[PDB]
């Protein structure tokens, strides 16, 4: 089955075991594809997004963490517990490419 | 504690408690494209653009 | 005219701490009135939740905040 | 004979219409190099000012003058080629430099007469020449550049089309610029225009309306040069389609003998179609917008239109 | 989604054609006249990285290295290394 | 005559009262510079010139003579004679220079050196003296100078005469110029004045060598510096104030492509909000009218822009799809064709484009191509040769490998091929406005057919090379990229 992402994706992120996320254009979208929709979506960002990733289960008071940078040394987290919605940004000046967590 | 970081026409696996370059993968002949590493730790994928 | 008025939206549809304070650092009122004209009603609502937001966590920025 | 101004003022102090048997007896007593060089000179640049001054001698009275004058100057051509390629080169290099110091105050049907001499007399299919290839580069330039506003440029555009048409008659290439002509000529007609601001027209004074007969007694090319692009001042209807009916007989010319063999005559014709459509949606009679409709179609249906095979080499060895 | 970065094939310094999809040290050693240690030296005094590749190397470092080759001695190069 | 007779009695000699008389003499030529003004004695102004050389001579003999340092006995009488004799010469000067509606250059000339030898003996005797002649100058116009429509912003003789020879070699002086306005546009009436004198200041900033510009270094006129060298940020401020004053108030056409070309080359070295200039630049590049002149400033409009997004990566929506927009055959028409191509070169070499931009983008330029004049022809040969190089997915659209036929296949197919041949329809829109959604990936270029079908051996030989098999990746697109119908030729002549 498809899932339609207008602008072009760039990203695709297996997040939850029932969720994905289209990371393309300016906005991403968030899909559940059990459900086969898009749960939520965010568009949040300046520029056309180039990176997402997520992190769970680790030493922070946030157990799921979903950083986004978006090609202006912006990088944002969000959370899916609270339905992705903004918890941090930080900005580097040259044009983010890639973001990784440990 | 390591992770890699393609560059041009090469690969550099940093450290973490010390984030210094590890290892430089420069066997290549034109820029690296994806740097993925396997499931259990030990062997990496580097797509160039040569294909 | 000479407005900041796309840096004004780009910045509330994308918040950025830093693009905020350089852009509120301007004082010239012709400046502040053409721009709120040729601003977008629900960004400015969001801006002016975040101006309450700035005067109150540095007070001494309400200044020329005052006439915002 | 071995100066211009001297060589004119022995012309005129003879008579302008017998001052042809006079060179004539003159270059007869020279060939009876140098010499006859300098008269080859002198006589192109005599009947370039004669082309300048006058045109109220009938065909009767003048224009077998000009010829008598124009066949001295191919029997001189048939023998001489050097200094001739050197007297057109510095006629290239002055008529620029009048471009230069004036855009349009300073062109001369003169220098019409001399690219119609030019592309009559010299080699008129080769690809690379002394002469042709800077003249044919001249006249683009005298085409594209000039601010079309006038009917006296309108018409000097026009038959510097029909030279040019000539040139692709014999040599067959293609010319964009003359495109670009066509449709700005079209749209400087038909202004009075939603559907055409990508052409960059000048002004809009004048026009075209539905008060023409055009009929087979109504006004056909006769191009009176000297007379016509000097009395269009002056602005009658008749001569207005008059001009329209040569500059597109000229573009259907040019069209039965290359661009039907050039391979992008539908898109060529393209906005030559709208605009011959919006001709017909708005006139309702025109019979040669309807054959040259009729041609396109013909064209469109026999062109093959596949993409081509650019990229298709033989292996090497 | 528009990245915008910062290469070249065989080129001429030196009136020599030198390939770009080599090293650097062995690319002016294959400079017509210069060989290995006079190449290593050039670059050592151009203060560049002997690892990167001649697609690399941006065209003032590559005019520092033609002035540095073409003015030896004035480069702290000595006599006995020159030819 | 008279003039030249009190010039040697003032210069032979009750001398300070001479000297007054002659100074009265010097004052009364305003009414003989107005008599000028109605007609130059016959038209010539020699005795004039000559008066105001005696007046200079006066001046230069009574600084060197007569001051206010110290004070005695009459000294308040003997100084602030000798003060107000120098000032209602200066003031002569300057309204010499400024109601001098006739084009007068031995005058002007003479009236413009006079005010410089009377500004530094100024300085060394006494800024205020530049407010006074600055708004003489700026007071000075004429119809030769006013509404340059064709080339350039003001043809002035004075205040032109007076940059290039009197601004663009002291630094000090440029300093006390910028810092001077700010005070000048606080003036109302004085604004006024500059917002009508718009292309004054144009005239004035087209000459590059700025104190700013740090290529080049400036000579200093007065022997001790008022501290010139303060801020380098105060400098771009009153730059800064001027320019955004001058952008807000009383522009037009000539002036605003003049001014945004300025903009695009030396003003950002200069300037210091670039988010000012990048408002005003959105305006420019957005602005769509129905004039024909107007319809042209996105092209330097968008090459400042760009320049603004690299120095700060700021946004401009949909923006290859205003690029698709703007590409018109105005451009190819117009002459910032060459500077705005080098803008669509470092536009389209980004790596994230795709198939459907580049056969817009290919599929548009070949039309205009098709048509277009032959000089832009070999300036953009090399557009549709190296993005074609450097997307090969692209490449298809050339020659297509179901429609290559061969002897060497079953006549089942050569029917199928037979019956596709006839299927097979033109499916490219030019009125479609989105790139990404015109099908140009279908539609090969027989209008590079067309131009291998040119005219000219040059054209056809780059079209031949086209034709030929692409071996090679750089092209030199500078060398391919500004040649002209005169170019063209003296290089065939050549």
């Amino acid at each position: 089955y498809s899932l339609n992402h207008d602008q072009p994706v760039e990203n695709v992120i297996a997040v939850s075991p029932t969720q994905i996320v289209s990371c393309g254009g300016n906005n991403f979208k968030v899909w559940d594809l059990t459900s086969n929709k898009k749960l939520y979506e965010r568009g949040n960002f300046n520029k056309a997004v180039t990176c997402l990733d997520y992190v769970e289960n680790f030493d922070s008071p946030m157990q799921s963490a979903l950083i986004a940078s978006s090609l202006d040394g912006h990088v944002k987290v969000f959370d899916p517990l609270d339905n992705f919605q903004v918890k941090f940004g930080w900005k580097f000046s040259g044009p983010v490419l890639s973001c990784a967590v440990s | 504690h390591d992770f890699a970081v393609t560059s041009s026409t090469r690969v550099q696996i940093f450290s973490s408690r010390t984030r210094q370059v590890i290892k430089t993968f420069s066997r290549f002949k034109d820029v690296v494209y994806s740097a993925s590493f396997r499931s259990d730790g030990k062997l990496l994928c580097a797509g160039d653009a040569t294909g | 005219t000479g407005t900041v008025t796309v840096i004004l939206s780009q910045a509330l549809q994308s918040n950025d701490h830093s693009l905020l304070e350089t852009v509120l650092n301007n004082r010239d009122e012709r400046v502040i009135r053409d721009t709120i004209f040729r601003l977008k009603p629900a960004l400015a609502v969001i801006l002016l939740e975040r101006l309450a937001e700035r005067i109150a966590r540095q007070t001494h920025r309400q200044g020329p905040l005052n006439v915002w | 004979r071995t100066h211009d101004a001297l060589l004119d003022q022995v012309k005129k102090l003879d008579l302008d219409d017998h001052p042809k048997i006079v060179k004539n007896i003159i270059k007869a007593y020279q060939p009876k190099k140098e010499k006859l060089g300098k008269f080859t000179a002198v006589l192109l640049r005599h009947i370039i000012f004669l082309s300048n001054q006058n045109y109220l001698k009938n065909v009767q009275s003048f224009k077998r003058t000009q010829n008598a004058l124009i066949s001295i100057l191919k029997s001189l051509s048939e023998k001489y080629n050097r200094e001739l390629s050197e007297e057109c080169r510095d006629y290239i290099n002055e008529m620029q430099a009048r471009y230069k110091k004036n855009h349009f105050d300073a062109l001369s049907n003169g220098d019409l007469v001399f690219f119609s001499i030019i592309g009559i007399l010299f080699s008129t299919s080769d690809q690379y020449h002394l002469v042709i290839t800077p003249a044919l580069i001249l006249m683009s330039q005298f085409l594209e550049q000039i601010k079309f506003n006038s009917l006296k440029r309108i018409a000097f555009g026009a038959v510097l089309v029909r030279i040019v048409s000539q040139y692709q008659r014999i040599s067959k290439r293609y010319i964009p610029e003359v495109v670009y002509f066509f449709q700005k000529i079209l749209l400087t007609f038909i202004v009075e225009p939603l559907d055409f601001e990508n052409i960059r027209l000048d002004s809009y004074e004048l026009g075209l309306p539905l008060d023409v007969d055009f009929t087979k007694k109504r006004s056909t090319i006769i191009p009176l040069h000297t007379l016509s692009t000097m009395d269009t001042e002056a602005h009658p209807v008749d001569q207005c389609v008059s001009v329209l009916l040569n500059v597109m007989e000229s573009l259907d010319a040019t069209i039965s003998t290359v661009w039907k063999s050039l391979p992008a005559f539908n898109e060529i014709i393209l906005p030559i179609q709208q605009l011959l459509s919006a001709y017909t949606s708005k006139y309702s009679d025109f019979e040669k917008p309807r054959n040259i409709l009729n041609k396109v179609e013909k064209l469109t249906k026999f062109t093959e239109h596949i993409p081509l095979a650019l990229q298709n080499h033989k292996p090497v060895s | 989604s528009l990245v915008v970065q910062e290469f070249q094939h065989i080129l001429r310094l030196l009136n020599t054609n030198v390939d770009g999809n080599i090293k650097i040290v062995y690319a002016l050693t294959t400079i017509k006249g210069v060989g290995r240690r006079y190449s290593n030296l050039v670059c050592k005094k151009a203060d560049v990285d002997l690892h990167k590749r001649a697609g690399e190397l941006t065209q003032e470092e590559l005019e520092r290295i033609v002035q540095i080759m073409q003015n030896p001695t004035h480069y702290k190069i000595p006599a006995w290394f020159l030819n | 005559m008279v003039l030249l007779i009190s010039e040697i009695k003032d210069i032979a000699k009750k001398q300070y009262n001479s000297i007054i008389k002659l100074i009265n003499e010097l004052v009364i030529p305003e009414n003989v510079t107005q008599l000028e003004e109605d007609e130059t004695e016959k038209n010539l102004r020699f005795l004039v010139m000559s008066l105001f050389q005696i007046f200079r001579k006066l001046f230069s003999r009574g600084d060197l003579t007569l001051p206010s340092s110290k004070k005695s006995t009459l000294e308040k009488e003997q100084f602030v004679n000798w003060c107000r004799k120098v000032y209602e010469a200066f003031k002569t000067k300057l309204l010499a220079i400024i109601s001098d509606i006739p084009f007068e250059t031995s005058l002007g000339l003479d009236s413009l050196d006079v005010y410089l030898q009377l500004a530094e003996l100024e300085s060394t005797h006494f800024n205020k003296t530049f407010r006074k002649l600055i708004i003489a100058l700026w007071s000075s116009n004429m119809g030769e100078i006013e509404d340059v429509k064709s080339s350039g912003a003001s043809e002035n003789l004075i205040i032109v005469e007076f940059t290039e020879k009197y601004y663009t070699k002291f630094a000090d002086i440029q300093y006390y110029f910028q810092s001077e306005f700010n005070q000048l546009l606080e003036d109302p009436a004085y604004q006024d004045l500059l917002l009508k004198n718009v292309g004054k200041w144009l005239a004035l900033v087209n000459h590059d060598k700025h104190c700013s510009s740090v290529d080049a270094d400036l000579e200093i006129f007065v022997p001790n510096p008022p501290q010139a060298i303060e801020n380098e940020s105060k400098f771009k401020s009153n730059f800064e104030k001027n320019w955004l004053s001058l952008l807000n108030g009383q522009l037009s056409l000539q002036q605003y492509k003049s001014i945004l070309l300025i903009l695009h080359k030396r003003i950002i070295p200069h300037f210091h909000t670039p988010t000012k200039l990048m408002d005003f630049l959105t305006d420019s590049y957005n602005l769509q009218s129905s004039n024909k002149n107007a319809g042209v400033v996105p092209i330097l409009a968008l090459n400042g822009l760009f320049e603004l997004m690299k120095r700060f990566n700021l946004e401009y929506p949909n923006f290859y799809m205003k690029l698709y927009q703007i590409i018109n055959p105005d451009l190819m028409h117009v002459k910032y064709r060459a500077r705005f191509f080098r803008l669509m070169d470092v536009f389209l070499s980004s790596t994230h484009l795709s198939a459907h931009l580049v056969a817009s983008f290919i599929k548009k330029l070949a039309r205009l191509t098709l048509e277009s004049p032959p000089s832009a022809i070999v300036t953009v040969i090399p557009f549709i040769y190296n993005l074609i190089r450097k997307h090969p997915n692209c490449m298809i659209m050339l020659h297509n490998p179901a429609f290559i036929s061969n002897p060497f296949q079953t006549p089942d197919q050569v029917a199928n091929l037979k019956t596709l041949k006839e299927n097979y329809v033109d499916p490219f829109d030019v009125h479609e406005s989105d790139p990404e959604l015109t099908h140009a990936l279908d539609s090969s270029l027989w209008e590079l057919a067309s131009l291998m079908e040119h005219y000219h051996p040059n054209v056809a030989t780059l079209a031949k090379i086209f034709a030929q098999p692409f071996k090679k990746l750089s092209y030199n697109m500078e060398d391919f990229l500004d040649w002209n119908y005169d170019s063209l030729l003296n290089a065939e002549s050549s």
